[PDB]
RNA sequence: UGGAGAGUUUGAUCCUGGCUCAGGGUGAACGCUGGCGGCGUGCCUAAGACAUGCAAGUCGUGCGGGCCGCGGGGUUUUACUCCGUGGUCAGCGGCGGACGGGUGAGUAACGCGUGGGUGACCUACCCGGAAGAGGGGGACAACCCGGGGAAACUCGGGCUAAUCCCCCAUGUGGACCCGCCCCUUGGGGUGUGUCCAAAGGGCUUUGCCCGCUUCCGGAUGGGCCCGCGUCCCAUCAGCUAGUUGGUGGGGUAAUGGCCCACCAAGGCGACGACGGGUAGCCGGUCUGAGAGGAUGGCCGGCCACAGGGGCACUGAGACACGGGCCCCACUCCUACGGGAGGCAGCAGUUAGGAAUCUUCCGCAAUGGGCGCAAGCCUGACGGAGCGACGCCGCUUGGAGGAAGAAGCCCUUCGGGGUGUAAACUCCUGAACCCGGGACGAAACCCCCGACGAGGGGACUGACGGUACCGGGGUAAUAGCGCCGGCCAACUCCGUGCCAGCAGCCGCGGUAAUACGGAGGGCGCGAGCGUUACCCGGAUUCACUGGGCGUAAAGGGCGUGUAGGCGGCCUGGGGCGUCCCAUGUGAAAGACCACGGCUCAACCGUGGGGGAGCGUGGGAUACGCUCAGGCUAGACG
RNA sequence: UACCUUGAGGUGGUA
RNA sequence: UUUU
């Protein structure tokens, strides 16, 4: 028996609980911010687009998001908010959005 | 090269979908004779642009949904519900021909 | 990672190799990607070894790591040489 | 194996003279000398005309029994004569008369074809230098059928070089008798050849 | 460069028509028999169950330790402690573990095949090009301490290194939103805004090696989509709700009812939907004159599966055979709470079966993973073993030898046969013995040269003391089937519709070339027969290539739907059709030629053909379509 | 099992 | 009567 690969099981465990951590703050944070913005609250709303934009490319630096999977959540967030913000909003910060 | 088909369109029931009833013709592999078959396809008319006997090309494209991966290119020749009427026809008689029998 | 190395052809006790580009991942008798030459070990005739200068010197231009051996033979066959 | 047994009986059911002893078989014994009957219990009672079968089954047993060759071996030149291009019933004599064993008897190292296959399987011949011991090897033409220096001093080869003295050989051959060493000149030509075969009858019984 | 038929319905004949035989093939099996070698090949049944060993690791040149040991330091000595070094065990970290190997269960399907699409995509390691690597902070194993459990194994506390994790910086560059430009599905460019990099290590130590980060591209591998093709039953005819489409969203590398919410009411079918049966597909294999039929074992490609079912995690890549979780069945351990398993990997066991091998040698060669390298790992592989299972080669002797031994057989009792066969003479000399003894292996590495080119040097074979060479040397296995016709080979005796034969026709009821035996004969020969199965013959499902008055076969008749078919003349288009060019058609196999092993089987090299399909160009007689015309069909 | 009778049988006859 |  014993086979050291348990090694790799004994790793991605603790990979598995990196990437999950990660992933979390992202989606909290996207949320939060498309939920800034469908309230008018643009100048934070924005602000924390841009920490969820940094968050995600940072993600994407490893394995945990990678690809242009980092890209399309990037994508979806600011066509999420600039469009939410349509309803008075007006880019403040500018923080993430070039109006 | 994505591939190019020509039919009229047999079907108008569809959001941007029309069915596009696409003849074939060619030799039996083994009794020569030539011979006729045919298949429609579903394809993407976005602008609901064609309709019922309407001669159309139709062009391989990217998945626009299941069953759909086909646009219409262009439209060959206007009205002309005798073909449409061949194919409706041919549906009518499967009618019956079951417990009962179709209708001629 | 594309290769240059022996395909095992001959029979047995009767060895004949193919120099042969190929993905290092396939069955060494397998599916390759190009026969770049053919190589005799016991040199039955006196053309125990062929290989493409030209055709060896586009692979290998192209990433495509040799064998030891098949870097021995290619270089036989004035692959590297220079001069 | 091959054959091995009563012999001038073959000679007498195939009721013509088939040569696999050489000597005798030309003295006033051979039994097809004086005894042409086939063998066994019934070959004096008159015969009953023979099917078409029989006829091509006899000749095709004539011509191979000549040879000594099995009839798996003779079954595969055949195939290989019909294949290759040509006259195929032409063809198949000469790939037959290209078998070294028998080389070996046209050209007199031996007295008959069994002896010269002997001759071959025991090392006493040489081709173009390496000894051959392939009864079926099949001389290519060029090559110098001969005999082993060390071999060159049996009995046996002297007295049948020796008797060779004088004594012409086939014309797609030719014979250095003293340098005990021959040259396979050409396929014999299906003329050059004069078997008792009608080899047309061989070629139709391996078609049916 | 290719095509044979025969037996059998009758008193006889012609025809129809079925049955049967001759041929070829096989992963075979069975019987009698069995000498050598080479190359192949060997669970086709229970995808049944498996004892045991081996089958995937490697890296100290990423990192810090434990244990066992030696050496040298700081003292006057001790305690304590510093440095160096050997062995060893794992740990953290990395790359590999998604390849290689196995199986054919499932699957009738974009699974496979062939040709295309991807402006809808991904690709670790490898190659090319551009740019870069400043500063700071952190944790968890190991180890230490304590507790739980029968066990597997486990909970908590503390310390700690890094190529482990994080923050700030630099922004070559890249990502995202918005605009504009060129393109045209999500392709390429540009502007503002925002966001995003890095790891160190080794030294022949100021340079070079290994490596790290971001981007563009190459190369290889791959996902997805599409046209066409892919078995049987219609005694399966109607099927469908994520079901068809739409808008928005989720999801992925990416398109998509893939998934969801909402709306629409669609989609499919006789050109065979749906259901049932069977089945991995192919290159090819066998057969055939061909068309075609049958097949898919070995080898090569693709697919699918890994005790049955479901699931996701980690990753460039898996939904992962020797990783994880859950349910089920079974086995094992059990202090009864709970645990451990998964040979369709090599070999082997057992069960099933007519039937299918060695718990072998080696890592030397080719190939693969990791390593700068030495080198380690490799049941992949290269070899040997067992089985006539197949193919090819070889032997059991060669020459002489009586008008003819004996024995046995027949007999018109003269003789005939086995038979030159034996005996016997002479010759060669398979086995066996003695000696020699291999290619497959020259790289990696080291030295010179710049770790380059180039040159020099060293190590290394399981097979194998084998092949092969030389010397010596013995006459030294033959069997099986058949002999009425088809179908090659005939007599005696025994038996008496018995015993028996038998592929079809048939043979035996006291003269049997048909039963059993014997003599003799034919056939083939380490085989020969048998059984099963595939193609053939069978133009006997007829496309090539058949038929229907009485042989089997016209629907009881009409009306008519779909469909199939369509008179004469002209013109347009050019779909069918034909032509040219070009791409594709992997390797192996097949064919031709030459070549290597003494031959051959086997193998190497080279050559040639090739349907189908894609692309571009062309022709227009016929078919088709459109337009016009006609009157001979038809109708009035 | 036997003879009759058959070419040989069945039945049938004679023990 | 069965079989020739
Ligand atoms: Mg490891
Ligand atoms: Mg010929
Ligand atoms: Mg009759
Ligand atoms: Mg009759
Ligand atoms: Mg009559
Ligand atoms: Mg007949
Ligand atoms: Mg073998
Ligand atoms: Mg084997
Ligand atoms: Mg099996
Ligand atoms: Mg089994
Ligand atoms: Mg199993
Ligand atoms: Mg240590
Ligand atoms: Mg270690
Ligand atoms: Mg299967
Ligand atoms: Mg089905
Ligand atoms: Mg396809
Ligand atoms: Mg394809
Ligand atoms: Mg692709
Ligand atoms: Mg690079
Ligand atoms: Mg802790
Ligand atoms: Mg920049
Ligand atoms: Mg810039
Ligand atoms: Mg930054
Ligand atoms: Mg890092
Ligand atoms: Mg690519
Ligand atoms: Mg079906
Ligand atoms: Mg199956
Ligand atoms: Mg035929
Ligand atoms: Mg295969
Ligand atoms: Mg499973
Ligand atoms: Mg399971
Ligand atoms: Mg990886
Ligand atoms: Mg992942
Ligand atoms: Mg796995
Ligand atoms: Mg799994
Ligand atoms: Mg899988
Ligand atoms: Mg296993
Ligand atoms: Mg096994
Ligand atoms: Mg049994
Ligand atoms: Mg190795
Ligand atoms: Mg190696
Ligand atoms: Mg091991
Ligand atoms: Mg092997
Ligand atoms: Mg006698
Ligand atoms: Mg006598
Ligand atoms: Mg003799
Ligand atoms: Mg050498
Ligand atoms: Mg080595
Ligand atoms: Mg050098
Ligand atoms: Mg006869
Ligand atoms: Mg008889
Ligand atoms: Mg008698
Ligand atoms: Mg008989
Ligand atoms: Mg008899
Ligand atoms: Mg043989
Ligand atoms: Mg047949
Ligand atoms: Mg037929
Ligand atoms: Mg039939
Ligand atoms: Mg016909
Ligand atoms: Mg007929
Ligand atoms: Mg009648
Ligand atoms: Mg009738
Ligand atoms: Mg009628
Ligand atoms: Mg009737
Ligand atoms: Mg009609
Ligand atoms: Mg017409
Ligand atoms: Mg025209
Ligand atoms: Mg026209
Ligand atoms: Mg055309
Ligand atoms: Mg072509
Ligand atoms: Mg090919
Ligand atoms: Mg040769
Ligand atoms: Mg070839
Ligand atoms: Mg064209
Ligand atoms: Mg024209
Ligand atoms: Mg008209
Ligand atoms: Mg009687
Ligand atoms: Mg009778
Ligand atoms: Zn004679």
């Amino acid at each position: 028996r014993n086979l050291s690969a348990l090694k790799r099981h004994r790793q991605s465990l603790k990979r598995r609980l990196r990437n999950k951590a990660k992933k979390s703050a992202i989606k909290t944070l996207s949320k939060k911010a498309i939920q800034l913005a469908q309230e008018g609250k643009a100048e934070e709303a924005l602000k924390i687009m841009r920490k969820a934009e940094s968050l995600i490319d940072k993600a994407a630096k490893g394995s945990t998001l990678h690809k242009n999977a980092a890209a399309r959540r990037k994508s979806r967030l600011m066509r999420k908010v600039r469009q939410l913000l349509e309803a008075a909003g007006a880019p403040l910060i500018g923080g993430g959005l070039s109006a | 090269p994505k591939k190019v088909l020509t039919g009229v369109v047999v079907s108008d029931k569809m959001q941007k979908t029309v069915t596009v009833l696409v003849e074939r013709q060619f030799p039996h592999p083994l009794y020569g004779k030539v011979i006729k078959r045919s298949k429609k396809y579903l394809a993407h008319d976005p602008e609901e642009k064609y309709k019922l006997g309407d001669v159309v090309e139709i062009i391989e494209s990217r998945p626009i949904s299941k069953r759909k991966r086909f646009r219409v290119l262009r439209l060959v020749e206007s009205g002309r519900m005798d073909l449409v009427e061949k194919y409706l026809i041919r549906r009518q008689n499967y009618q019956s021909l079951s417990k009962r029998g179709g209708k001629a | 990672m594309v290769k240059i190395r022996l395909a095992r052809f001959g029979s047995k006790h009767n060895p004949h190799y193919r120099i042969v580009v190929t993905d290092a991942r396939r069955k060494r008798d397998g599916k390759y990607i190009e026969k770049i030459g053919y190589y005799d070990p016991r040199k039955t005739t006196p053309d125990w070894l062929k290989v493409d200068v030209e055709r060896a010197r586009y692979w290998l231009s192209v990433g495509a790591q040799p064998t030891d051996t098949a870097r021995r033979l290619l270089r036989q066959a004035g692959v590297f040489r220079q001069e | 194996g091959r054959y091995i047994g009563p012999v001038c009986r073959l000679c007498r059911r195939e009721g013509v003279k088939l040569y696999l002893k050489g000597e005798r078989c030309y003295s006033p014994k051979c039994a097809m000398e004086r005894r042409p009957y086939p063998p066994g219990q019934h070959g004096q009672k008159r015969a009953r005309r023979p099917s078409d079968y029989a006829v091509r089954l006899r000749e095709k047993q004539k011509l191979r029994r000549i040879y000594g060759i099995s009839e798996r071996q003779f079954r595969n030149l055949f195939e290989e004569a019909s294949k290759k291009k040509g006259v195929t019933g032409s063809v198949f004599l000469g790939l037959l008369e290209s078998r070294l064993d028998n080389v070996v008897y046209r050209l007199g190292f031996a007295v008959s074809r069994r002896q010269a296959r002997q001759l071959v399987r025991h090392g006493h011949i040489t081709v173009n230098g390496r000894r051959v011991d392939l009864p079926s090897y099949r001389v290519r033409p060029g090559d110098e059928i001969a005999v082993a220096e060390k071999s060159r001093n049996l009995e046996l080869i002297r007295q049948n070089l020796e008797a060779m003295k004088g004594r012409k050989v086939g014309p797609w051959l030719s014979l250095d008798v003293e340098g005990m060493k021959g040259k396979f000149l050409r396929l014999p030509d299906r003329e050059d050849l004069a078997l008792p075969v009608n080899e047309q009858l061989v070629i139709e019984f391996y078609s049916r």
